[PDB]
C-alpha cells in the first residue's frame, strides 16, 4: 500500500545460498 | 474416512515411487526444439513435439557443467526424484527422464498458458472470485504435498502456470525437500519469505501457508503486500507484522490474510491442531466446491488464449540458441543417480 515502482513488479528471482 | 483413506492411498504410491526412481528412457532425437519456452544459467526449457506420436511436450534441459558449478546437483536430484514419485490433478506430469552427455532432461506435459505472474501483471488484478479460485488449487496441492512430507519452499506467480482449461499446474520444485520435523536452508524469493525464515531459525510446513497469504494478497491487489526500495526493509516488514490491505479487499478476505499472514507461529492458519480445514472452511472460501475444483468440474474464471495447437502466444520468445553436446561424457558420477 506504498507508492508502486517499476523494478518491484518485475519478474522476482528465486536464490539459495 | 472417505478423504482419510485416499491421501493414504497416495502415500503408497509416493513412498513406492520414491525408494526405487525412474530410470532414462528416451533418446532427444525423438523430439525436435520448436521453440524456447524458458532460459537460465541452469539450462533451458523448449518447446518439443513428439515425432512418433504426434503431439507437444515440454523438455526441460540442464547443461550439467552448469549444474555442477552452481551448486544444485541436490537440488536436481530431489526435483526429479518428486516429480516422479507425486501425482496430483494441480502438479506436472513427468512424462519422460533421460539423461545424456553434457545434459540432463525432463519431458514435462507442456502447460500452454504460461505462468500466472505474466497474466497477473497484464491483467492488473484478479478479482476475489477470480483469485479464490486459484487459491482453492494451491490449498488442495499443499494438503497433498504436506502429506507426503513434502515442503514447496518457492510459491510465487512466476511458478505457477495456467493449464489450458485454466487451472493451476506447479513446475518449479528446485527447493521442494521431504522432511518431517524442521529445517535451516535459506531459500526462496525475498517477497515471499516467511519470518522465520527471516530471522534465520527453526521452520516447517507452515512457511508454504506464509506463502499463500501473500500470493493470495497480490493476486487480489496487484502486488505484493512486503515491497520497498531495499531487500533489507522487505525483511523488516514482514517481521514486524503490520499488513495494510486495499479499499477493495472484503472482511472476510482481510480475514483469513491476517490468520495467514501470522508472524506468530501458534496462531498461524494451517499450522494448527484442526490443520488444514482451517483454511477450507473460513468464510473466504464459502462459494468453493472444493471436490469439484479437485475433480477440474468448476468452470474457469480466465481462459488462456489457445486458438491453436503450438502456440507460445503466452510465454515470451527469449533468444534460440542450440544445445551444445560433447564427445565427453560431462556426467558427473553424482549424475549417475540424476
Ligand atoms: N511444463 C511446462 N510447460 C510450459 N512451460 C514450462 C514448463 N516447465 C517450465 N516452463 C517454462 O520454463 C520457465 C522456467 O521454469 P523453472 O523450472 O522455474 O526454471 P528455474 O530453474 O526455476 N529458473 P527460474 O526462472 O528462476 O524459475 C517457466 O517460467 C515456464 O515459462
Ligand atoms: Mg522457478
Ligand atoms: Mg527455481
Amino acid at each position: 500500500r506504498g507508492f508502486l515502482r517499476s523494478a518491484s513488479l518485475g519478474r522476482r528471482a528465486s536464490f539459495h545460498l | 474416512n472417505a478423504v482419510k483413506e485416499f491421501l493414504a492411498k497416495a502415500k503408497e504410491d509416493f513412498l513406492k515411487k520414491w525408494e526405487t526412481p525412474s530410470q532414462n528412457t528416451a533418446q532427444l532425437d525423438q523430439f525436435d526444439r520448436i521453440k524456447t519456452l524458458g532460459t537460465g544459467s541452469f539450462g533451458r526449457v523448449m518447446l518439443v513435439k513428439h515425432k512418433e506420436s504426434g503431439n507437444h511436450y515440454a523438455m526441460k534441459i540442464l547443461d550439467k557443467q552448469k549444474v555442477v558449478k552452481l551448486k544444485q546437483i541436490e537440488h536436481t536430484l530431489n526435483e526429479k526424484r518428486i516429480l516422479q514419485a507425486v501425482n496430483f490433478p494441480f502438479l506436472v506430469k513427468l512424462e519422460f527422464s533421460f539423461k545424456d552427455n553434457s545434459n540432463l532432461y525432463m519431458v514435462m506435459e507442456y502447460v500452454a498458458g504460461g505462468e500466472m505472474f505474466s497474466h497477473l501483471r497484464r491483467i492488473g488484478r484478479f478479482s476475489e472470485p477470480h483469485a479464490r479460485f486459484y487459491a482453492a488449487q494451491i490449498v488442495l496441492t499443499f494438503e497433498y504435498l504436506h502429506s507426503l512430507d513434502l515442503i514447496y519452499r518457492d510459491l510465487k506467480p512466476e511458478n505457477l502456470l495456467i493449464d489450458q482449461q485454466g487451472y493451476i499446474q506447479v513446475t518449479d520444485f528446485g527447493f521442494a525437500k521431504r522432511v518431517k520435523g524442521r529445517t535451516w536452508t535459506l531459500c526462496g524469493t525475498p517477497e515471499y519469505l516467511a519470518p522465520e525464515i527471516i530471522l534465520s531459525k527453526g521452520y516447517n510446513k507452515a512457511v508454504d501457508w506464509w506463502a499463500l497469504g501473500v500470493l493470495i494478497y497480490e493476486m487480489a491487489a496487484g502486488y505484493p503486500p512486503f515491497f520497498a526500495d531495499q531487500p533489507i526493509q522487505i525483511y523488516e516488514k514482514i517481521v514486524s507484522g503490520k499488513v495494510r490491505f486495499p479499499s477493495h479487499f472484503s472482511s472476510d478476505l482481510k480475514d483469513l490474510l491476517r490468520n495467514l499472514l501470522q508472524v506468530d507461529l501458534t496462531k498461524r492458519f494451517g499450522n494448527l491442531k484442526n490443520g488444514v480445514n482451517d483454511i477450507k472452511n473460513h468464510k473466504w472460501f464459502a462459494t468453493t466446491d472444493w471436490i469439484a475444483i479437485y475433480q477440474r468440474k468448476v468452470e474457469a474464471p480466465f481462459i488462456p488464449k489457445f486458438k491453436g495447437p503450438g502456440d507460445t502466444s503466452n510465454f515470451d520468445d527469449y533468444e534460440e540458441e542450440e544445445i551444445r553436446v560433447s564427445i565427453n561424457e560431462k556426467c558427473g558420477k553424482e549424475f549417475t543417480e540424476f
